């Protein structure tokens, strides 16, 4: 049985940490909505 | 029920304790998730029930009490950020440079970030707020490193 709890507004953050890279990604989507790397 | 805006984590109490098994938007009345976490189950909101309105598995979103509502994109140029609601952990805006998912359909931008399987459903935002899709359904790199599609809904 699921259930649901508030964790906080939707806001954008001034000064929020900063990360992760940008990577061009050739992908496939199959008909299970799992996405895989086409090479 | 809470019917307020904003973000909210998806919990069970069938395994040991109370596990996170993902995370959701409330918007316009709606609850919005990836299809993923809920498996397009009932959910409860204290002594309130939430049904399921629509949802598509290829997709992987669903959401409840009403259509979707979400229609914010990702322009192709900016950073935007991730509000990663983790097991256990506080709210945490994460700020990013998408990259790109090309697909034989077209282009989705994707954030390269990796947090806990139930962490699925965050919302991604841009500099208004507005919420561009929901993190969770990507990929893994050559490297081992995950790297989520910013999925979005249509709003008929």
């Amino acid at each position: 049985d699921m259930y649901i709890e508030r964790a906080g507004d939707i806001t954008w953050e001034k000064d929020a940490e900063v990360t992760g890279n940008s990577p061009r990604l050739d992908v496939a989507l199959d008909e299970s909505g799992d996405f895989s790397l086409v090479e | 029920g809470e019917t307020t805006d904003g973000v909210y984590r998806v919990m069970t109490r069938r395994l040991l304790g109370s596990t996170q098994v993902g995370v959701g938007v409330m918007q316009e009345g709606v609850f919005h998730t990836m299809w993923h976490v809920t498996k397009g189950a009932a959910l409860r909101s204290g002594e309130g029930r939430l049904d399921p309105y629509w949802g598509d598995v290829k997709q992987d979103l669903v959401s409840y009490c009403g259509p979707w509502k979400l229609d914010a994109a990702w322009d192709g140029l900016s950073e935007v950020q991730l509000l990663a609601v983790p097991p256990g952990e506080r709210a945490k805006n994460i700020q990013t440079l998408p990259g790109i998912f090309k697909t034989k359909d077209g282009d989705i931008g994707a954030v390269a970030l990796d947090y806990p399987a139930g962490t699925s459903g965050s919302p991604i935002l841009d500099k208004c707020g507005r919420v561009i899709g929901l993190y969770g359904n990507g990929v893994v790199i050559k490297n081992g490193s995950y790297v989520s599609a910013i999925t979005q809904g249509k709003r008929e």
